[PDB]
């Protein structure tokens, strides 16, 4: 819900200029439409995904150890937080879930590449702003 | 190559027009998409980037679109001072090029960059521009050069990264021209060789944004002319 904290962190887990990857931004498709009264259950998955992302075996091959952490973390408590005021559509939360293969698929094309990374670490500070 | 606007669109005041942009899916359908603002005179200034964002002092009643494979401008509650050339643009996926529009003439009812460098010469002549910056952290920035000729619109020459190592031309231009940069004097240039008539144009250096997807600010431009003349 305040994406504030995630989002410094990942502006500060960059590792190459965007400057030198002028041939690796993607439109991913973001779902702005569900986050505009944003239901929970999608917030949550939207986080949800998000960790998924980046606690993978080549997410921490790509990102700073002590960084990474603190922004796992993070996301970690985000998580816990959603996950209570989530007592009690299934569209939204499809289109969330498709978002993020578009995005492992992109990685996975690219094979992983620094900059293909980079392009990720912003798609998701951009997708986190346009949450709220 | 092309990814096509009406010509001309016009509206009274108080209506509300739309611009479309139609392209492949190769740069629109791949990419995020931004628009340009060109006054009468004017370098262009941008208006709305990736889709749908719309920059600091930009109005509202400016708002972008994309659907697969085409963008969509929409301005609102119209007003005479927004009589102005619109341009769309995006990278093109299978090129490795940017792209504008052939834009559309609307008609109704700190940072600093310089360039220098131009001026009058025969064909098959040579030319170098310079672009000179200030205000910001110059190596952070990828830059490009575009061209507008005599009574037509925008078009992407060349680009280069903040580092220096990655270089990118339209083939109109690919092996005449070479794009370099000397981050410790602030400077972009533009070596020109085997000047053609075609060549002939207003040249705007622009600062490229992060992946390049779009450019927030542009010179006043320097006029080069190509005649036998």
């Amino acid at each position: 819900l305040d994406n504030r904290r995630t989002l410094m962190l990942l502006a500060q887990m960059s590792r190459i200029s965007p400057s030198s990857c002028l041939m690796d931004r993607h439109d991913f498709g973001f779902p702005q439409e569900e986050f505009d009264a944003p239901a929970i259950s999608v917030l949550h998955e939207l986080i949800q995904q998000i960790f998924n992302l980046f606690t993978t075996k080549d997410s921490s091959a790509a990102w700073d150890e002590d960084l990474l952490d603190k922004f796992c973390t993070e996301l970690y408590q985000q998580l816990n937080d959603l996950e209570a005021c989530v007592m009690q559509n299934a569209d939204s939360i499809l289109a969330v879930k498709k978002y993020f293969r578009r995005i492992t698929l992109y990685l996975t094309e690219k094979k992983y590449s620094p900059c293909a990374w980079e392009v990720v670490r912003a798609e998701i500070m951009r997708s986190l702003s346009l949450s709220t | 190559i092309v990814l096509t606007q009406p010509p001309s669109v016009s509206g009274a005041p108080g209506q509300r027009v739309t611009i479309s942009c139609s392209g492949s899916s190769s740069n629109i359908g791949s990419n995020y998409v931004s628009w340009y603002q060109q006054l009468p005179g004017t370098a262009p200034k941008l208006l709305i980037y990736d889709n749908n964002q719309r920059p600091s002092g930009v109005p509202d009643r400016f708002s972008g679109s994309k659907s697969g494979t085409s963008a969509s401008l929409a301005i609102t509650g119209l007003q005479s001072e927004d009589e102005a050339d619109y341009y769309c643009q995006v990278r093109d996926n299978n090129e490795n090029e940017w792209v504008f529009g052939g834009g559309t003439k609307l008609t109704v009812l700190e940072v600093q960059l310089v360039e220098s460098g131009g001026g009058l010469v025969q064909p098959g002549g040579s030319l170098r521009l310079s672009c000179a910056a200030s205000g910001f952290t110059f190596s952070s920035y990828a830059m490009s050069w575009v061209r507008q000729a005599p009574g037509k619109g925008l078009e992407w020459v060349s680009a280069i990264s903040g580092s220096g190592g990655s270089t990118y031309y339209a083939d109109s231009v690919k092996g005449r021209f070479t794009i370099s940069r000397d981050n410790s004097k602030n400077t972009l240039y533009l070596q020109m060789n085997s000047l053609r008539a075609e060549d002939t144009a207003v040249y705007y250096c622009a600062r490229y944004i992060d992946f390049g997807d779009h450019m927030d600010f542009w010179g006043q431009g320097t006029l080069v002319t190509v005649s036998s003349l």
